[PDB]
C-alpha cells in the first residue's frame, strides 16, 4: 500500500525542536 | 544499498543522520547532511501529489532549512574567528 506508507513516512519525520539554540556572535 | 527515486525517504534518512550528528556537536558533517537531506526534500516536494502530505513535509522543510542556517552562521563565524 504505497498511499499509507507515503503517509506514515511523512507522519514520522524527525524534529528539531529539541536541539539546543546555537548562538552566534565575536 | 542505492537506488535511484525515493527522494522521500532519502531525505529523511539524511536529515534523521543530520539531527544525531547534530545532537554530537559535530556541526560540520551535521550542516552537510542536512542540506543533502534538504535538496531530497525538495525534490519530494515537488512530486508530492497529497496536498496533507506536501504541506507537512513544507512545513518539516521549513524547520531543517531554519537549523541548517544556525549552523551555517556558527561554522563560517568559527572559521573567521580561527584566521
Amino acid at each position: 500500500n504505497p498511499e499509507k506508507m507515503n503517509n506514515a513516512k511523512v507522519a514520522n519525520m524527525p524534529s528539531t525542536e529539541g536541539l539546543p539554540s546555537l548562538p552566534q556572535g565575536e | 544499498h542505492m537506488s535511484t527515486g525515493d527522494f522521500l525517504t532519502k531525505g529523511i534518512e539524511l536529515v534523521q543522520k543530520a539531527i544525531d550528528l547534530d545532537t554530537a556537536t559535530q556541526y560540520e558533517e551535521a550542516y552537510t547532511a542536512y542540506y543533502n537531506g534538504l535538496d531530497y526534500l525538495m525534490l519530494a516536494l515537488k512530486y508530492e501529489k497529497n496536498p496533507k502530505s506536501k504541506d507537512l513535509i513544507r512545513a518539516k522543510f521549513t524547520e531543517y532549512l531554519n537549523r541548517a542556517e544556525q549552523l551555517k552562521k556558527h561554522l563560517e563565524s568559527e572559521e573567521a574567528n580561527a584566521a
